[PDB]
């Protein structure tokens, strides 16, 4: 899910950067740590919209890196337990389907597909059909799951949905 | 303003002001005042605290936790 | 190691911010006797 | 120890405000343009470029207009900041789809008032034929 937030994070500034306009370089560097990554906390940090403020740069003692509160307005993507949201399909395999929930990708359990499914190696390309024709899942199909539970690994989030719940599919 | 603290510069800001510009200098940083064959990273910080031109800004932490924000050049110096 | 204490170390904790044998002492009270001449 | 059916989340989240599928995309090409153009700066991360298609294929409103009058739509009701975004990106057909799908619309909202509702949604959603 899209939200709006407000962050911190404190950005390390090498010496090196200290010439005029300092903050500028400041600015450009939030632009590349906290953007494109995946805190497990608040989830993909897809954009940053606009800085709303720097705080005064404190040089740690030592080390003689200066380091800078900034507070920054950014959209994170942060998949919340038990809930329901599109997602496309982008492979398909006899453990289940795999899908693709914007930034992050959500497993499917053959066990979480409704009994009725059954998959088809021979169709090409494979695709949870069930008996009846009714619904078939293609790759790049549109549907609708429920995340029962996401994991945090290697800095990035893993879900896990399923279809056993009403309305759950194609539609 | 308002600030409460002694106009002069304690020994320990100086050593520490010096020794941090001193570690800057080493990684490359710019220099405020002219550079006259000076190597040695602590001689190109001493002269730039004799110019008054360190950027470094102290903020020395009252024990009732406020804060004053003194700058090197406005804090009076012994030479 | 680190630049920044070694460079407080050479500023407030040398010998002579922290400040003779006995070896000289002797001879200092016998050199500047008013016997002593020096060619 | 969070759920979203049972609208437990992490007390931070609270004072964030939902987005849009549709919407974001438009804060993304805000994002893409002035990248792009305005500064010379490194390619945007594949992260980026990830998301930019998932609210491309499944923005459901064409401009702003659109996107603003069905958010003061719903703003006027005391529906729940997290299932403003949610209703919407889903886009129910019928208000019995929305219950399951939410179970918190259920609490606090009628069959027929949300049925209301979700039409009017339909009425502002278009497709690209």
């Amino acid at each position: 899910m899209f939200y709006h937030i407000s962050l911190e994070h404190e950005i390390l500034l090498h010496p090196r950067y200290f010439g005029p306009n300092l903050l500028n370089t400041v600015k450009q560097k939030l632009f590349t740590e906290v953007e494109g990554t995946c805190t497990g906390k608040y989830g993909f940090v897809i954009a940053v919209t606009t800085i709303d403020n720097i705080g005064a740069g404190v040089i740690q003692p030592g080390r003689g890196f200066v380091l800078y509160p900034v507070k920054y307005k950014a959209i994170v993507f942060r998949p919340f337990k038990g809930e329901v949201v599109d997602a496309v399909v982008t492979q398909v395999n006899k453990v289940g389907l795999f899908t693709e929930i914007g930034p992050m990708s959500c497993f499917i359990s053959r066990h979480s597909i409704p009994s009725e499914m059954e998959f088809d190696p021979n169709s090409n390309p494979p695709c949870y059909k069930t008996m009846d024709e009714d619904i078939v899942i293609q790759q790049d199909d549109e549907i609708r799951l429920k995340i029962v539970g996401t994991r945090v690994d290697k800095n990035d989030i893993f879900a896990i949905g399923s279809l056993m719940d009403d309305y759950l599919g194609l539609v | 303003q308002k600030r409460i603290t002694t106009p002069y510069m304690t020994k320990y800001e100086r050593a520490r002001v010096l020794g941090t510009r001193a570690l800057q200098i080493a990684m490359c940083a710019p220099v405020m005042v002219e550079l006259e064959g000076e190597t040695d990273p602590l001689l190109i910080a001493m002269k730039e605290l004799k110019a008054r031109k360190i950027p470094i800004i102290i903020r020395r932490y009252l024990p009732d936790g406020s804060y004053e924000d003194w700058g090197v050049d406005e804090l009076i110096i012994s030479d | 190691q680190s630049l920044e204490t070694r460079a407080e170390i050479q500023e407030l904790a040398m010998v002579p911010r922290m400040i003779i044998v006995q070896d000289t002492l002797t001879a200092v009270r016998k050199f500047t006797k008013r016997d002593v001449f020096l060619e | 120890e969070e759920d979203a059916s049972q609208l437990i989340f992490p007390k931070e989240f609270e004072t964030a405000e939902t987005l849009l599928n549709s919407e974001v995309h438009m804060l993304l090409e805000h994002r893409k343009q002035q990248n792009e153009s305005a500064e010379d700066e490194q390619e945007l991360s594949e992260v980026f470029m990830k998301t930019l298609n998932y609210t491309a294929r499944f923005s459901r409103f064409k401009n702003r207009e659109t996107i603003a009058s069905v958010r003061s739509l719903l703003l006027q009701k005391k529906l729940h900041k997290f299932e403003l975004a949610c209703l919407a990106n889903l886009c129910p057909e019928t208000a019995e789809e929305s219950k399951a799908l939410i179970p918190s619309l259920e609490g606090r909202f009628e069959d027929e008032e949300l049925q209301q509702i979700l039409d009017d949604i339909q009425t502002k959603r278009s497709f690209q034929y």
